[PDB]
């Protein structure tokens, strides 16, 4: 997997 | 003075790190994200079918509603969530924030509906980017910082082992040597710092800026840097099924380092093998493209090699190799  | 230690645990392949948080008496497993400033949780306001497989907050039990306040956030991977707001008591590693704003989800995108590993996010970026409307709220850290022995938090994320979030103190046993500090630019609300140069295996290049983000799984760099790195990995190829560059799991990977205020932060090639691409017999690289955004995201791949101090005084970031 993720990219916050 | 207060201080505390919360233990984090990676999910499969270290895709995310979760830590227990008690909200109004209920413990939820949240993803701590230094890249956003919203504390949002799965709640009883979501459709029953979406509450499945999660620990949920019930606002009516203990929260005080902020009539007319809403929140809505969209993340870098395209996921999003929205809802309403309540104030409640939030406890992290024994440190309690009274009257902390809790963002109860009313709507969540598919990425979140499919992830049963967490019950929401706890943002640790600067409060300047909190999405609550009409008046933004402070992050858990900003709410408690004046009560901590020191206004900082530190993190040790590990590869398939429990790690820690230290609040209000520095545990010197978590790293080797002394910490090296660099200034942070919080103008965009992130813990942004500059690197003076990088070394990708046999190639070195000029500096750039990036953000320290516990909420991003990989190390996302400029395409130029990614190319340079993978040009040294035999048989590396992009696999859209996997999400980027993949290679034979047995490949010897070059190390990646950055020079920060004279300190060389090195990510060993073994930490760059993320794991099974989940597409055949290859493994996914820990380094992937940042999609042309203009800055790098120092995600978990990078973080697993250092003990990092996020200090509100400066503000500044401290780095040292993990012990
Ligand atoms: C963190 O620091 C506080 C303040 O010194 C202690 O009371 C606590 O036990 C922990 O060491």
């Amino acid at each position: 997997x993720v990219v916050x | 003075a207060a201080s505390g230690v919360a233990t984090n645990t990676p999910t499969a392949n270290d895709e995310e790190y979760i830590t227990p948080v008690t909200i109004g008496g209920t413990t939820l497993n949240l993803n701590f994200d230094t890249g956003s400033a919203d504390l949002w949780v799965f709640s009883t306001e979501l459709p029953a079918s979406q509450q499945s497989g999660h620990s949920v907050y019930n606002p009516s039990a203990t929260g005080k509603e902020l009539s007319g306040y809403t929140w809505s956030i969209s993340y870098g991977d395209g996921s999003s969530a929205s809802g309403n707001v309540f104030t409640d008591s939030v406890t992290v590693g024994g440190v309690t924030a009274h009257g902390q704003a809790v963002q109860a989800a009313q709507q969540i995108s598919a990425q979140f509906q499919q992830d049963t590993n967490n019950d929401g996010l706890l943002g640790l970026a600067f409060s300047s980017i909190n999405t609550v409307q009409p008046q933004s709220q402070t992050t858990f850290f900003d709410t408690v910082k004046s009560s901590l022995a020191q206004p900082l938090f530190a993190v040790a994320l590990k590869h398939q082992q429990p790690g820690v979030y230290d609040f209000g103190f520095i545990d010197s046993s978590k790293y080797t040597g002394s910490l090296t500090y660099t200034g942070v630019d919080n103008s965009q609300g992130f813990w942004s710092f500059n690197v003076d140069s990088y070394t990708a295996g046999s190639q070195s290049g000029d500096g750039f800026s990036g953000i320290a983000d516990t909420g991003t799984t990989l190390l996302l760099l400029d395409d130029s840097v990614v190319s340079q790195y993978y040009s040294q990995v035999s048989g590396a190829q992009q696999d859209s099924n996997a999400g980027g560059y993949v290679f034979d799991c047995s490949t010897n990977l070059p190390d990646f380092s950055v020079s920060i205020s004279g300190y060389t932060a090195t990510v060993p090639g073994s930490l760059i093998n993320y794991g099974p691409s989940g597409d055949g017999s290859t493994c996914l690289g820990g380094i992937q493209s940042n999609s042309g955004i203009g800055f790098s995201i120092f995600g978990d791949i990078f973080l697993k090699s250092q003990y990092v101090v996020f200090d509100s005084d400066g503000p500044q970031l401290g780095f040292a190799p993990q012990a």
